[PDB]
């Protein structure tokens, strides 16, 4: 005879990261939607990261990316084609310069979708982070308007907070889109509106950039008769309201009293 | 169905090849599984006269005098060599393809066969070997190669799909072609008819089964070999040539599909009556084979006087008796609508396929018998010299087709196509369609061979098919998808989670057929089946299983004899049936365990089994409990139920020894569970940011008394403040009171707000030793370090 | 798909017996009628209509059985991948679009596919499609389709 | 504004563009299957440690730290593994961990590791004490991810 009720041999039991979690939900409601995953570079150049975006030096707009520069020789960064790409470094202050990568080495119409780290230089608190996670949106394509883009965004918010959910967009200013936009999507259970993200149809200067780029490559232009619409949206905030996680920093405190609490989690 | 080039070419004159009537008829819905080139015939091979037969004294063999420009002759063993027919004559040299012998000239039975009168088979251009080819004695002068009058064909091997029962016929093919474009050329029946009696009458007593029923007269019949194009036609279309009436009867049915069969009058009576077969009434049938009809069977039959006899199995196969032979010289043509599922059962009760019921159950023209009656009727007057009567015996009045509503802007809308109006109509028309309106919705009334078309969507594809498939663009559709259809694949999306999850634990996923043998309920003991299979494929797979762990332990039988495995966890995910039907996941345990390949020292059986399972729940997020319980199948010490999130979900333990030893098998250890599993939504509970009170305590209890009840006494007491509670150590023996044993618990508190006064620990142990004891549990040890 | 109809054919079916079975309708409820292994997964788009409204996207696959013999590229049981996409204008022109994304999915961008009509008793138009595999250079039959019937529809809306 | 659907096929240099993406995903996913649980740290290095882990030093500084602890961009991932598990230590007693972590390094190029970490008593059954542990039981699990991946894993000196 034996006792089965017995503890067994301990064989560990993995996890996921909250983040992790957050963003495959994220990833998964744009793939239904036709979007694909592709990622950029943590460490970016500032042609990408802002000169690219329309977002020049000592211009009111680059303050709203507090940033962390970098130094050092010997450090290879490469273009979207694989070349040696040159430019002051930097951690990228957003995933916004992937899409100017993606656009120089491919041709409209796509739907991407790119989930990536980022780095603020700011001071950390229980709703604030200098690493954190954003997603961003790209659509191309002939006849793209903000009706679309309006259209993604409802069935973002169906997808995350079920029928009774609903979305609000208002202008807001980005130097990559015009127009320009901010959306918040209404959550029934906690009865509120939550700003989720910044969004609009990508700016001419910007398509103007990716074919300079491009022909600076000897690549044909491909944006000169297309539009489309970008967006991009905090994950971190996302991942608390929907996992009711208090604190923004226990994301990387690297606790597994908190990590493991997300086994279960799918 | 067979499909020959050349004579599809007759209605179709201007098709291009073989090849590219192949991709036409692709693009018209039928298929073709195979081109094949057929009637290759050596210039040796002649056609020759037979100017008399001599049977040679002794044999049964014959010698044949005959005229094949000059006189050879030849000696043949066929019954059905003589006088006045042509045949097919191999000089000596021809290379035959049935004999791969080079033909020659050679001494039988005394006499010098110059070559030999060949068979279908020997000719190559058919089965039959049982005869010599007859041809019409004067079809080609003596001598000439046959190749000049049979040239090779091309045939394509067509699949007809059940809707299309027109295509069943060669013309019906044309028509489809016709659409496309292509010239249409149809037979003219040219009759010289003559107003006289029929001296025959018809009786249908069942007008169910036989909706529209016709009968020809011809007379005069002068019954022969068909032509060469005609032998060549039938041969080519898988048929074996018969005579002129059989023949033409056959070539027709080809031509528009409308089976139809010539009846002897001579063994007609007074009339023909087309009645349910009387029981144990007996028919021999053309086969030759002698039948026994069952009350349900449609019959075509005579009466004479006061008595009636079956003359054929109607829709299915001609009597015997009554076949046209030489010999006939007026027959009554039988043309007709039978009812498909009375067609559709008598053919199976007698275990019959026929080009006749094969069509019949698809389905006829409704009103296509008198045009075919005029078509067979003009050929046998053609063929036999045949005279026939003005009249025709007729019963059953179908009505035509009806209007279809049609809409060229809905064509275009459901096929997104944008056909100009014209075009569609055009199209309809080439089908023989009629179109009355002038839109926007049209009356289109269809022809009465075209069965299938009944609904404007019909008429679409006719559209859509004509102009091509091709031709419709390609697109993608866009919508925000109804409410109702959100998350609606939540279901399938968590178990493939949880497949991937048992992969990526360590458990290899198998699949199992559905089935399960009736038997096994008592080897693996197990409650009877309760749904089984009327038509199984073999006793063995009878029934349908109600466990999944059985065949996963005859798939860990079947590893260990083909190779030998010496490990194996396994796991499968399917639908068992039993009551509901539902969905099981099973796992099996299996081998000398984990451990150091080169050392010695082992984790394997029960408890590493139970150990994969909490990393499962663990990883899944859910409460996994494992009680003491009996199971049939399972060993007694070794059982027990599964407890997902506190309720009872399957069971765990090895496999019973005795079902082991019938099955001639090592310790085995498995699980079953039922899905989905209990779901436990998350409730972050934010981790205290103070130290954690570390404390120890072994309990004495009862060898008896299960780890559980214990585990859950100490947890369930141990207050509200506990963190931990892990069993370090099991001990029982010296000095503690035999049978007894000890359990070691590594306990941990903690307080969320603030750090744990020792007032408070102390008083959380005490609680527990409290009813610890008060359950009949000592303490080995307290505020142990 | 009648019985004792010419259609039924194209599916041998394995037939069940045994009481206390409960078999459940789309809406949970009690559904009765001769019971059998499903020969496709059609039936799952005529219940998920009746349980849903349009318009929709889906795709089902599933365990089938047909009564077969078991050879070397031929099984009684099987699976099958079932498509329904309902809606207001939805076209053959999408059905094809469907298709053709399929193919590039599986087999590249020098992959393509072809229609030819053909019969199910539940589409009209119907047809059947192949897709070009470029590496074996050669035209695979991969399945059939259509526009869903009137009838079918009728029948959903009657239940 | 209204609402509405962009519906178009994808120009062909866009296929499988996700394939890098979405195989990176797996790994992570057939790890946290096979025990090993996810961690995320600060992609900051502390130039000291280049000195305690005996690594070469950073070859990317940062001219506005957050601090002379978060001064460089980490060169290894297991370094600030280690530390989570005396910080984990410190604040709990865990007895046992099997960690692992995915992230983006920096040297030379920047480049993508994975990085995992056993310690503890090990496995066996908890009331025993034979157990598994110890190299020997990382180099185990290893193996079976191997396997589970289907690539040949050798460990040579
Ligand atoms: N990249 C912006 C957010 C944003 C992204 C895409 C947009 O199109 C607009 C705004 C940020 O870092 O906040
Ligand atoms: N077997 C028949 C062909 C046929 C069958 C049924 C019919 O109703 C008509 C014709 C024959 O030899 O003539
Ligand atoms: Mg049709």
């Amino acid at each position: 005879r034996v006792d089965v009720s017995l503890p067994g041999a301990s064989l560990f039991s993995g996890g996921l990261h909250p983040i992790t979690l957050m963003e495959r939900e994220l990833v998964e409601i744009f793939r239904a939607l036709g979007y694909q995953a592709v990622e950029g570079p943590e460490v970016e150049s500032e042609f990408f990261n802002f000169d690219a975006l329309n977002i020049p030096e000592h211009h009111p707009a680059r303050d709203m990316w507090d940033t962390f520069w970098l130094t050092g020789e010997g450090f290879r960064l490469e273009g979207p084609l694989g070349e040696e790409v040159e430019g002051r470094l930097l951690l990228r202050t957003h995933t916004s310069p992937m899409q100017v990568r993606y656009m120089v080495a491919h041709t409209p119409p796509f739907r991407i979708v790119v989930p990536g780290r980022v780095f603020r230089f700011e001071q950390t608190d229980a709703t604030h982070e200098a690493v954190f996670h954003q997603l961003e949106g790209l659509v191309v394509g002939e006849g793209i308007a903000m009706a679309h883009l309006k259209g993604a965004i409802y069935e973002l918010a169906q997808a995350l907070f079920g029928p009774d959910s609903k979305v609000r967009f208002q202008p807001v200013y980005f130097p990559f889109v015009e127009p320009g936009a901010q959306f918040a999507v209404w959550w029934p259970e906690g009865g509120k509106w939550l700003e989720l993200g910044g969004a609009g149809m990508v700016h001419p200067k910007v398509f103007q950039a990716v074919d300079a780029y491009r022909e600076r490559l000897g690549l044909p232009p491909a944006y000169r008769g297309v539009t489309g619409f970008a967006f991009g949206l905090g994950v971190e905030r996302l991942a608390m309201l929907r996992y009711g996680i208090p604190d923004i920093r226990y994301f990387f405190g690297g606790r597994l009293k908190f990590l493991e609490q997300f086994k279960g989690v799918l | 169905m067979r499909v020959p080039f050349s004579w599809l070419k007759a209605y179709v004159p201007e098709l291009e090849s073989p090849e590219v009537l192949e991709e036409r008829l692709a693009g018209l819905g039928f298929e073709t599984d195979r081109i094949e080139r057929v009637f290759p015939i050596p210039r040796g091979v002649v056609f020759a006269r037979v100017l008399e037969a001599h049977p040679i004294p002794g044999t049964r063999l014959k010698r044949l005098v005959l005229d094949a420009g000059r006189t050879v002759e030849v000696v043949s063993g066929a019954e059905n060599a003589r006088k006045g027919i042509g045949v097919a004559l191999a000089l000596p040299g021809t290379e035959l393809p049935g004999l791969g012998q080079k033909v020659g000239e050679r001494v039988i039975q005394g006499v010098r066969s110059f070559g030999m009168a060949l068979s279908p088979r020997e000719l190559g251009v058919g089965e039959y070997g049982g005869g010599l080819l007859e041809f019409p004695e004067d079809a080609l002068p003596p001598g000439t190669p046959l190749s000049e009058a049979w040239p090779e064909e091309v045939v394509l091997d067509l699949e007809v799909t059940p809707n299309r029962p027109d295509a069943l016929g060669l013309l019906g093919l044309a028509r489809d072609l016709h659409a496309l474009g292509y010239a249409l050329v149809e037979p003219e029946a040219a009759l010289k008819a003559e107003a006289l009696p029929l001296p025959f009458a018809l009786k249908v007593e069942d007008p169910e089964g036989a909706p529209h029923f016709t009968l020809g007269y011809a007379f005069g019949l002068r019954v022969a070999p068909s032509p060469l194009w005609m032998q060549r036609a039938l041969f080519a279309a898988g048929m074996r040539p018969i005579n002129n009436v059989v023949d033409v009867t056959n070539y027709v049915m080809l031509e528009r599909a409308q089976p139809m069969h010539a009846f002897d009058l001579r063994f007609v009576g007074e009339g023909i009556a087309v009645r349910r077969a009387r029981e144990g009434e007996r028919l021999k049938t053309l086969d030759g084979v002698e039948r026994t009809l069952h009350p349900e069977d449609l019959v075509i039959a005579g009466w004479r006087g006061e008595e009636s006899f079956p003359l054929g199995l109607a829709g299915v196969m001609g009597g015997a008796e009554s076949e046209v032979r030489e010999d006939t010289e007026a027959i009554a043509l039988e043309v007709a609508c039978f009812d498909p599922v009375s067609i559709r059962k008598t053919a199976r009760r007698h275990g019959l396929r026929t080009e006749a019921s094969h069509r019949f159950e698809r389905g006829v023209d409704p009103l296509g018998q008198v045009p075919a009656q005029r078509r067979a009727l003009s050929l046998l007057q053609a063929l036999a010299g045949a005279r026939v009567a003005e009249a025709l015996l007729e019963a059953g009045s179908p009505k035509p087709p009806e209007a279809i509503p049609f809409r060229p802007e809905y064509a275009n809308r459901l096929l997104g196509t944008s056909y100009p109006e014209a075009e569609q109509i055009a199209i309809l028309k080439r089908l023989g369609c009629r179109v009355e309106g002038e839109g926007p919705t049209y009356r289109v009334t269809p022809p009465s061979h075209r069965l299938d078309l009944r609904l404007e969507e019909d008429l679409v594809e006719e559209v859509a098919r004509i102009q091509g498939y091709e031709t419709i663009p390609l697109a993608l559709p866009a919508f925000f998808p109804a409410p109702d259809n959100r998350g609606v694949e939540a279901p399938y999306r968590k178990e493939q989670r949880l497949r991937e999850v048992l992969s990526g634990l360590g458990f290899q996923e198998v699949y199992t057929y559905s089935f399960m043998d009736p038997e096994d309920a008592r080897r693996f003991r197990l409650d009877p089946p309760r749904l089984l299979l009327l038509n199984p494929l073999a006793p063995e797979k009878a029934a349908l299983r109600t466990h999944l762990f059985p065949g996963l332990v005859r798939v860990l039988k079947e590893n260990l004899d083909l190779d030998r495995p010496e490990r194996a966890l396994l796991f499968e995910v399917g639908r068992v049936f039993r009551e509901r039907e539902e969905t099981h996941l099973a796992g099996l345990l299996f081998g000398e365990g984990v451990g150091l390949p080169w050392a010695k020292e082992r984790l394997s059986g029960y408890f590493l089994l139970k150990g994969y399972l909490e990393a499962l729940f663990a990883r899944l997020g859910l409460a996994f409990r494992v009680e003491a319980q009996a199971f049939p199948f399972l060993h007694p010490g070794v059982s027990g139920r599964v407890l997902v999130e506190g309720e009872e979900v399957g069971f765990l333990g090895a496999l019973h020894p005795e079902i082991a030893q019938e099955l001639e098998l090592p310790p085995v250890h498995l699980f079953e569970l039922r899905l989905p599993l209990p779901d436990k939504p998350l409730a972050f509970q934010d981790p205290s940011r103070h130290p954690a009170a570390f404390r120890d305590l072994a309990v004495v209890v009862p060898a008896p008394t299960p780890y559980g009840e214990v585990e859950a006494l100490v947890r369930e007491a141990a207050g509200p403040y506990l963190e931990s509670l892990a069993l370090f150590d099991l001990y029982q023996g010296p000095p503690l009171p035999e049978g007894h044993k000890s359990l070691a618990f590594h306990l941990r508190f903690r307080h969320p707000k603030r750090t744990l006064r020792d007032e408070e620990v102390e008083e959380a142990v005490s609680r527990v030793a409290e009813a610890l004891r008060a359950r009949g549990f000592g303490l080995r040890g307290l505020d142990t370090p």
